[PDB]
């Protein structure tokens, strides 16, 4: 399959394939997203959630959050893809997390990128300055954080002021991945994903992991597209059978514009290819990605 | 600014 990656790469036709995917991609309506009352719950005019897969808030004033429930029946895995919270949807974001019983949050942007804020400071930065969202009646405390060269693994305690309940949310922050860009390498990327897997945030015992970026379509799409494909190869009895193009189109049935650049699409291929080695076997000395990642 | 792709 890997040489199959070159032939497309020798032809340098990725832009051709990516535009085909863009053309063949599903086109469902987003009536709720475009309602006037929700003009200010959306970071971008052009990224909105389909009405059919959009997450809904159990609150009764408005139920709109720019979040989509991607559910992959064949792989058995679901993710919640969403935009980077805004100054006013931060309580919605953690409300979404709490209601959906999500255990992990995957952040693929940085609050500030290229001199502009793409996201909100929606998690407290100091153990002593807990955050409290009055509208959704939630309180968020920072517990402990592990910082690596390119990612950070915070540990948050989200608590419901109403029921008095509390949960441990894991925060996986990829701090070096730039908008429309690609991770420094597949080794760096695979390292990250596999850390998310082991935390159990992805296990069906919990809600769906929440994955986001500035708009939660480009970098996040590459994340799930890599994750889901690898998930399939261990399942189908012919790991070569996985069609990366087919899978991306399937996700685009739940959220628009997953994967934002022909390059991102290309990297997605490499990550599965390099990651397939772990799934496939990975020599007589696995754990290699741990060494090659350059974490600290 | 208000668009994600340009």
């Amino acid at each position: 399959m890997e040489k199959e990656f070159e032939q497309i790469d020798k032809s340098g036709s990725w832009a051709a394939i990516y535009q085909d995917i863009r053309h063949e991609a599903s086109d469902f309506p987003c009536r709720v997203a475009k309602l006037p009352k929700n003009k200010n719950r959306n970071r971008y005019r052009d990224v909105s959630p389909f009405d059919h897969s959009r997450i809904k808030l159990h609150q009764e004033d408005n139920d709109y959050i720019n979040a989509s429930l991607i559910k992959m029946e064949e792989a058995q895995r679901s993710y919640i893809l969403t935009q980077g919270p805004l100054p006013n949807t931060c309580g919605h974001f953690w409300e979404m997390v709490w209601e959906q019983k999500s255990r992990g949050v995957v952040m693929l942007n940085r609050v500030m990128e290229k001199g502009s804020l793409k996201c909100a400071q929606y998690w407290p930065q100091k153990e002593e300055k807990e955050m409290i969202f009055e509208d959704t009646n939630l309180k968020l405390t920072l517990i402990s954080e592990d910082i690596k060269s390119y990612y950070t693994v915070r540990q948050l305690e989200l608590e419901n002021l109403t029921t008095q309940e509390t949960r441990e949310i894991l925060h996986f922050h990829y701090t070096t991945w730039p908008a429309f860009g690609v991770p420094e390498s597949p080794a760096s990327f695979l390292n990250f994903l596999f850390k998310v897997r082991e935390s159990g945030s992805l296990s069906p015992e919990h809600g769906p992991v929440v994955v986001h970026a500035s708009a939660g379509i480009g970098r996040s799409g590459t994340f799930c597209l890599a994750d889901t494909c690898l998930l399939l190869m261990d399942k189908r009895k012919d790991p070569s059978s996985v069609d990366i193009k087919k899978v991306l189109l399937e996700m685009r049935k739940f959220r628009m514009g997953l994967i934002a650049t022909a390059d991102q699409l290309r990297f997605s291929y490499l990550a599965v290819i390099e990651g397939a080695k772990f799934i496939m076997g990975d020599s007589s000395v696995q754990d290699q990605w741990k060494e090659l990642s350059h974490e600290d | 600014k208000e668009y994600y792709k340009v």
